[PDB]
């Protein structure tokens, strides 16, 4: 039967090792392993935007972020709090979500399966995959590719609010350096990048209609928002994303990108303000995959007979992020 | 709130000329702005929009023709005008449209206008300033209908507008009624300015028309008597 | 995207309801907002025009609330003006804003219903001076009638004129809410010499059948 449980966590952490995800998923998560069984026949319906994995992984990498990445001051509800602020050790590590006793795990091995409606060709499993919690907005590091074609996903495509998620097939590497100071900047292939928009395009144009596809930066609110930001061995990046996403798409060499590491963030954990301490010293640089992006539609008034798309990067609720590598899987009681 | 217009402006057909308007009161960053056109006997015409991104779109009876264009550290939105035409003779509004913004980051936007400029009236033409002749209109027996009589002056071949018309130095007002002016052929404009008074005092009071066409630095008197 | 609006004049008594529509060849339905994205300006003579309403039916701060609109399908609007007053004559224009270009409804005028008032009728011969000038203009005034539809044809020598004649209106009176009208036929001097008489004749629903002022000269 559909079902909310309390799923717990596992993984691969040390105790001999002081990185703070290790440190964590030590006293939160169970060892990791696994078994997956066919159900054959039968076929599930899911909603991958109403499950409660979701709320959940969110509250632990919530814990472990509040346990672990301490700023130095925060400002919540009007209401301030300031402490120590020490720098860590920070590398995220595959968390895995497994069901206790009572319940299963379903999942959906359809290929191209966008997150909703009915999967027929349907597993049970004791786990879920290993997740890297990488927060990020704008792209999406670190994450698993479809196996397959490119997909995006919406809750609604109709409905510009509600942010699209894409889930790049072929991932698309990038190289983010603070040489020997809050200025840093990231490196991608021009030639990969277009080819993954070429793939973007050939996706939404399938869903809205082979409209004119047009690539614009974020505009309007939070730095977090605007710019691509990430963390990198503690510290947050914030990279300026225009480059990326300014293209028309109708009928060579590398991008740089420029970055900052800011000391002062507007927090995705609660509605407030943090600092935390300056950058360490030395090179810090972080190789990741974009594996997914997170755009947002614009919307009012367009042409009825020749309308032309825009997207931005967006992102915000991490929420998404979870949901990016949950998609497949439900709980269910027996 | 407010956007304060620059016009209007006068110009022979095939030069161009400038609009510009200048907002206050609110957050120029973050909305869009747009011209609309109304012609005489008129009626509304979309133009052009700039976005808060400065975007701009113009209608395609225009383009390439008219232009829009926006400072942002001046609070400042323009409209260019090339090649213009008699046809393009009208009222030029600028005006503030919708920008809303999402949380996720989306952007919607629409085209209806909260906040209106004054208006500044665009008029081409290859007609020369010229101050109005004044004609009598007498009254008579074909012009006196029992105890009222009707007597004017007709303000013949100006341009450009306006005229102000006033009776008896501004001492009379009831029952005077100066009509709108109509676009003559020559590319002059002419109008009438009418007054019913007692048929009685027609021997016995004088009526006298004064015209000002300001564009001209003109003035003119014109006393009327029957016959 | 058309916009059509009905009808082109309205008259409404001073305490009545105005009722004004507005039809849109497609539908301005905005599906995430689920409003129809239809708007409604007031204009008056020699303003910039207000916006009295937005997405349809929802009255902009300031408004007075006997003000309201409708909206069925995404494609009929209705614009109402309960106790109708002096300050709500004026022009009024739906627009909608779904889809790019914006376009305008072409408006209602609407004016104060009134008793029927005939127009006086009043002509005037080329003043002499003016005919030194060599050209002659011979107006026709239509004095304070009720409503503002009348006719106003001129005879020469009972042949009947056309082309060479203009005419213009008063906005509704604020006091007695009357119009007037004043025709002008314009001739050159050669033209104004080859005819004997001159005459205007005028059609109102005030009068029981045409009235004609002439002249000879
Ligand atoms: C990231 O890319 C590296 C190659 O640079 C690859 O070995 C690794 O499997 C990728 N991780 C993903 C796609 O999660
Ligand atoms: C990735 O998906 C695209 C379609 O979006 C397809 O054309 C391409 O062949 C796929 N590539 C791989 C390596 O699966
Ligand atoms: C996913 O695809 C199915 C297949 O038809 C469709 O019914 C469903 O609406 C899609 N989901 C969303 C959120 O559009
Ligand atoms: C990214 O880093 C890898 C090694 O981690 C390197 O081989 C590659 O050339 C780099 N690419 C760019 C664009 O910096
Ligand atoms: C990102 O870089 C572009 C290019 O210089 C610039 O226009 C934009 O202002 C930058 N973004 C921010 C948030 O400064
Ligand atoms: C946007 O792209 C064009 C060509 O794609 C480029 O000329 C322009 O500089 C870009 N804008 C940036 C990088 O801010
Ligand atoms: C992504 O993974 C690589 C290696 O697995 C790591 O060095 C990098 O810091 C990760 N990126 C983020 C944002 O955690
Ligand atoms: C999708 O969004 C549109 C726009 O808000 C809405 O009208 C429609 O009902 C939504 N569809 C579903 C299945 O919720």
């Amino acid at each position: 039967k559909e079902a909310t449980t309390t799923l717990f966590c596992a993984s691969d952490a040390k105790a001999y090792e002081t990185e703070v995800h290790n440190v964590w998923a030590t006293h939160a998560c169970v060892p990791t392993d696994p078994q997956e069984v066919l159900l054959e026949n039968v076929t599930e319906n899911f909603n991958m935007w109403k499950n409660n994995m979701v709320e959940q992984m969110q509250e632990d990498i919530i814990s472990l972020w509040d346990q672990s990445l301490k700023p130095c001051v925060k400002l919540t509800g009007g209401s301030v709090i300031t402490q120590a602020c020490p720098k860590v050790s920070f590398e995220p590590i595959p968390i895995h979500y497994c069901t206790p006793a009572g319940f299963a795990i379903l999942k959906c091995n359809d290929r191209n399966f966008n997150g909703t409606g009915p999967c027929k060709n349907v597993s049970t499993v004791q786990c879920t995959h290993g997740i890297k919690p990488v927060v990020s907005t704008q792209l999406l590091l670190n994450g698993s590719l479809a196996e397959a074609e490119v997909v995006i996903r919406s809750e609604n495509f109709t409905n510009n609010a509600k942010t699209i998620i894409i889930q790049l097939n072929e991932t698309v590497e990038i190289n983010c350096t603070r040489p020997n100071i809050r200025q840093a900047h990231c490196n991608i292939s021009r030639a990969t990048w277009n080819s993954t928009l070429k793939k973007i395009v050939a996706k939404l144009r399938e869903q809205f209609g082979n409209k004119t596809i047009v690539f614009q930066p974020s505009s309007g609110g939070d730095p977090e928002i605007v710019m691509h930001s990430f963390n990198c061995g503690g510290e947050f990046f914030y990279c300026n994303t225009t480059q990326l996403f300014n293209s028309t798409w109708n009928s060579e060499g590398t991008i740089t990108l420029p970055c900052r590491i800011k000391q002062i963030i507007n927090m995705w954990q609660e509605v407030g303000k943090a600092m935390y301490a300056p950058p360490i010293e030395g090179q810090i640089r972080c190789s990741s995959n974009i594996t997914g992006l997170l755009l947002t539609r614009d919307g009012g008034n367009n042409n009825k007979t020749n309308g032309t798309e825009i997207f931005r990067p967006g992102g915000g609720d991490m929420r998404d992020n979870w949901r990016s590598e949950l998609y497949k899987y439900k709980v269910v009681k027996i | 709130m407010k956007l304060m217009q620059s016009g209007g402006v006068m110009v022979r057909p095939g030069e161009s000329a400038t609009l510009s308007c200048v907002a206050s009161g609110f957050d120029f960053s973050r909305n869009g702005f747009e011209w609309l056109r109304q012609g005489p006997g008129k009626g509304l015409q979309w133009l052009a929009t700039v976005t808060f991104e400065s975007k701009t779109h113009v209608t395609a009876s225009a383009r390439g023709r008219f232009t829009i264009s926006r400072d942002n550290s001046r609070r400042t939105v323009y409209l260019q005008m090339t090649n213009l035409q008699p046809d393009d003779t009208a009222m030029y509004f600028c005006v503030k449209d919708q920008t809303i913004f999402h949380k996720n980051g989306a952007v919607d936007f629409f085209s209806y206008f909260d906040l209106w400029g004054r208006g500044a009236p665009v008029i081409v033409s290859a007609a020369s300033t010229k101050g109005p002749s004044v004609f009598p209109l007498a009254p008579s027996s074909k012009s006196t209908s029992g105890g009222t009589a009707a007597l004017g002056c007709l303000v013949k071949d100006y341009f450009p507008e306006p005229v102000t018309v006033s009776w008896n130095s501004g001492a009379l007002t009831s029952g005077v009624h100066t009509f709108p002016a109509v676009l003559q052929s020559s590319g002059l404009y002419s109008l009438s300015s009418v007054v019913t008074v007692p048929s009685s005092s027609l021997g016995t009071q004088t009526y006298i028309c004064n015209v000002n066409h300001k564009p001209s630095n003109t003035k003119v008197d014109k006393r009327v008597e029957p016959k | 995207v058309v916009m059509t609006q009905s009808p082109e004049f309205l008259a409404v008594s001073l305490g009545e309801r105005a009722t004004l529509e507005c039809k849109s060849s497609h539908s301005l339905l905005y599906a995430p907002y689920d409003k129809d994205a239809l708007v409604w300006y007031q204009q008056k003579p020699g303003q910039p025009p207000k916006l009295l309403l937005d997405w349809a039916s929802s009255r902009r701060s300031g408004v007075s609330d006997r003000f309201s609109a409708t909206s069925a399908s995404g494609r009929y609007f209705t614009l109402t003006i309960s106790n109708f007053r002096a300050d709500d004559v004026a022009t009024y224009y739906c627009q909608q804003t779904r889809w790019t270009p914006p376009t305008f409804g072409g408006g209602t005028k609407v004016d104060l219903n009134r008793t029927v008032a005939a127009p006086s009728v009043f002509i005037f011969p080329p003043s002499d001076e003016q005919l030194k000038s060599g050209t002659a203009s011979v107006v026709c005034l239509l004095n304070n009638f009720y409503p503002r539809e009348a006719k106003v044809q001129w005879k020469v020598d009972n042949a009947l004129q056309s082309g060479n004649s203009q005419e213009s209106v008063t906005e509704q009176d604020s006091k007695d809410s009357t119009y007037s009208l004043s025709s002008t036929l314009t001739l050159s001097k050669a033209d104004y010499e080859k005819h004997k008489v001159y005459a205007c004749e005028v059609t109102h629903q005030g009068l029981s059948s045409p009235v004609t002022k002439s002249f000879n000269r």
